[PDB]
């Protein structure tokens, strides 16, 4: 399934180095960062 | 070589956040069950 | 009135820049330097 107006992970990583987030968000953020190292690392994934 | 396929995202500096209970919350109850465990080989199997 | 287990700011932030504190927490830590910045702001303190 395709989905629609994401971004390259490091496009908005470097950005938020620049300029930070709001704390709400970043939060968010890492609760779904966690959820892809739980996947990568099952599935051990070579090419992440 | 532990080397050799990298995660990229552990040199990120979100990597270092210790894991929240939101994601014990969600992932322990499930992969530290044998039954479940036993299911996903299966599912897999049954894909591969 | 006097407050009982405190450290010095600075104690705990190098603390926190070893390890990262649980996003949660931290989500906590900033609520909390917020009022801290509100406070110093408009009393313009000059010593902190
Ligand atoms: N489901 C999807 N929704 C939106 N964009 C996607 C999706 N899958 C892939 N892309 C984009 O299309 C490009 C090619 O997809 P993919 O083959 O998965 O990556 P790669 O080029 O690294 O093999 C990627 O750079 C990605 O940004
Ligand atoms: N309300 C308080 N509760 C607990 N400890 C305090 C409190 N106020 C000051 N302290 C501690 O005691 C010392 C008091 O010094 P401070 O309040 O900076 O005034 P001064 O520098 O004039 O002595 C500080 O080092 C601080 O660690």
């Amino acid at each position: 399934l395709f989905v629609e107006g994401y971004k390259d992970a490091d496009y908005w990583l470097r950005r938020f180095e620049a300029e930070p987030l709001p704390e709400n968000t970043n939060r968010q953020l890492l609760l779904q960062f966690e959820r892809l190292v739980v996947l990568d690392y099952i599935i051990r994934n070579t090419d992440r | 070589s532990w080397r050799a396929y990298p995660f990229y995202w552990a040199w990120l500096p979100q990597a270092k956040v210790p894991f929240s209970q939101e994601i014990k919350d969600l992932i322990l109850p499930k992969i530290s069950d044998p039954n479940f465990v036993k299911d996903l080989e299966e599912d897999l199997y049954e894909l591969f």
